[PDB]
RNA sequence: AGGGCUACACACGUGCUACAAUGGCGCAUACAAAGAGAAGCGACCUCGCGAGAGCAAGCGGACCUCAUAAAGUGCGUCGUAGUCCGGAUUGGAGUCUGCAACUCGACUCCAUGAAGUCGGAAUCGCUAGUAAUCGUGGAUCAGAAUGCCACGGUGAAUACGU
RNA sequence: UCCUCCUAAAGAGUAACGGAGGAGCACGAAGGUUGGCUAAUCCUGGUCGGACAUCAGGAGGUUAGUGCAAUGGCAUAAGCC
């Protein structure tokens, strides 16, 4: 809980100072961080999936829930019900473990990595970015992997507006560009 | 959480080559041996055009 | 087993294994060996933990990977922005240093297009 | 290309024609059939219409250009396609 | 004077280089023939990773120079991979000849590392110091050969027969 | 032969070789009950990923859904688990 416990000590304070808010209750907050994995390739091979959800399993350390299609779409073959993904949802005390580890290890690894892309919020305050090769999470071994395979990662925040998202994230000293 | 299907999730130690070491819960199983880390990636330390060139090779 | 940014390969030699950075070649792989003090010969897997770092800190003095892939993208750019002849035949996908067109020139027109 | 040591061709017609085009302002194209000249760095922002076999083509000197050769701004050959 | 003969959807001929292990790479070390050279061949030395550069002998030559022959042989490595095979293409930096290398030169260094894993129908050469393979030299020529002409090294298979 | 709507004149019923569509099943769960849940579509952000997959948020408010026609119903859902 290093990140909770800085988001308290320390970050609360400064986006106090800096916006001004009449209330704690006020400063944004870091509600959920969602990891979702855009399986396609499943439509043929279920192993496929499987594997994706081993990955998703060892990065957040949560068995992933598997998403399936929610109507039937001609374009990318596949019918109503089939899976084709998976998901997990990070709460809490597993939120701010992935959150620190993704900021200290896995961003570092990021091939070329020459800062996040600070547009990349939804309008409300929410963060999503991209990563494109699960090796760059330490829990993935090199010499085991079978697929290369990424996955998104989406940051909902209790913030009103993107600016204050930007302020939140940054206060932990992200690698916004 | 639910208990018997979740991965193994224990304290482990990541050592950087700068020097850095932090305690994370991972899944990994064994220690790391990170070779960079927020602290000394080029880009998070802060570490990251005719007519010159051609006066320095013409001279004169 | 992480340098530049990638994995070197660990059964090789380290003189072959450096040569998977894009920006060191054979030349550059001896130099940075020699001036990291280990043998050609020896495989990545049995180096250790100060001397892969060591071998890091030579290819730091090189423009390697994304920047070098930079670099490169920056001097064609300059070119086909430039409207000079060579910027032409890059633009073209022609071969650019006064090679035969008339037959040949294959690898730069990729395979025939039948008319 | 040119060895170092002798330093950059360019013809002794067009640096006359630079350096004066210079001193009076910022004259019209120079018309110049001396392709395998050098563009140096004091023919930045002079227009140098350049012969390529049958035309001079206007080129508007830049910094980026500084270095190469006129020639490569005024093609010789009009290809279009075959088969259009 | 500048441009073109160097264009490029494409078709064909003649070649070069390969696709590797009977090989690649590194180190060491053997054995040729033929030829050319005065606005030429240019040693030794010094500088440079290198192409080269500076200085400067010798030689109109069985004398001097071009001018380590390579394949080979020993040692070591790579271990069948688009690879330590291949070396096209492209970026950067250079050298040299030449008034001048943009169109449109050769060569060097760093980086890059394509196709190609032996080739459909068809089709060529070769009967012995031949084929195959390996280097070497010369003319033209300021520079510019995978072409041409010439020279050695290693060195086969097979011909029942009509 | 059977179902739905209109003709049909605000109860029911009402004809024509009038105007338009369907059925001759399906389901041991798609039945019973208890607990829970809420749609379409669009916008913004997000690895491959694209007009359209999965993820996050917003707008919207049933324009969805109903095993199969059409009408009447359906949120206390009759819709989804
Ligand atoms: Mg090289
Ligand atoms: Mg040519
Ligand atoms: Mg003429
Ligand atoms: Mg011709
Ligand atoms: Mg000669
Ligand atoms: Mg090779
Ligand atoms: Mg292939
Ligand atoms: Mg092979
Ligand atoms: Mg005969
Ligand atoms: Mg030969
Ligand atoms: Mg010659
Ligand atoms: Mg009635
Ligand atoms: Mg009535
Ligand atoms: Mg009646
Ligand atoms: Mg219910
Ligand atoms: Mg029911
Ligand atoms: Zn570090």
């Amino acid at each position: 809980a290093k990140l909770h416990d800085y988001y308290k000590d320390e970050v609360v304070k400064k986006l106090m100072t800096e916006f001004n808010y009449n209330s704690v209750m006020q400063v944004p907050r870091v509600e959920k961080i969602t990891l979702n994995m855009g399986v396609g390739e499943a439509i043929a091979d279920k192993k496929l999936l499987d594997n994706a959800a081993a990955d998703l399993a060892a990065i957040s350390g949560q068995k992933p829930l598997i998403t399936k299609a929610r109507k039937s779409v001609a374009g990318f073959k596949i019918r109503q019900g089939y899976p084709i993904g998976c998901k997990v949802t990070l709460r809490g005390e597993r939120m701010w473990e992935f959150f620190e580890r993704l900021i200290t290890i896995a961003v570092p690894r990021i091939r070329d990595f020459r800062g996040l892309s600070a547009k990349s919020f939804d309008g409300r305050g929410n963060y999503s970015m991209g990563v494109r090769e699960q090796i760059i999470f330490p829990e993935i071994d090199y010499d085991k992997v079978d697929r290369v395979r990424g996955l998104d990662i989406t940051i909902t925040t209790t913030a009103k507006s993107d600016e204050e998202g930007r302020a939140l994230l940054a206060a932990f000293d992200f690698p916004f560009r | 959480m639910k208990k018997d299907i979740h991965p193994k999730y224990e304290e482990i130690t990541a050592s950087c080559s700068c020097g850095n070491v932090m305690k994370i819960r991972s899944t990994v199983g064994h220690d790391l041996n990170l070779d960079v880390c927020s602290k000394c990636h080029p880009f998070f330390t802060g570490k990251q055009g005719r007519v010159d060139r051609f006066n320095k090779r013409f001279n004169i | 087993a992480r340098i530049a940014g990638i994995n070197i390969p660990d059964h090789k030699h380290a003189v072959i294994a450096l040569t998977s950075i894009y920006g060191v070649g054979k030349t550059r792989s001896k130099a940075i060996l020699a001036a990291a003090g280990i043998a050609e010969d020896v495989k990545i897997s049995e180096l250790s933990e100060g001397q892969i770092d060591t071998l890091r800190d030579e290819v730091a003095k090189f423009v390697v990977e994304g920047d070098l892939r930079r670099e490169i993208s920056m001097s064609i750019k300059r070119l086909m922005d430039l409207g000079c002849y060579r910027g032409l035949r890059h633009r073209r996908g022609l071969p650019v240093r006064g090679q035969r067109t008339k037959t040949n020139a294959r690898t730069r027109k990729g395979p025939r297009k039948p008319i | 290309p040119r060895s170092l040591k002798k330093g950059p061709f360019i013809d002794l017609h067009l640096l006359k024609k630079v350096e004066k085009a210079v001193e009076s302002g910022d004259k019209k194209p120079l018309r110049t059939w001396s392709r395998r000249s050098t563009i140096f760095p004091n023919m930045i922002g002079l227009t140098i219409a350049v012969h390529n076999g049958r035309q001079h083509v206007p080129v508007f000197v830049t910094d980026e250009m500084v270095g190469h050769k006129l020639g490569e701004f005024a093609p010789t050959r009009t290809y279009r396609g075959h088969a259009a």
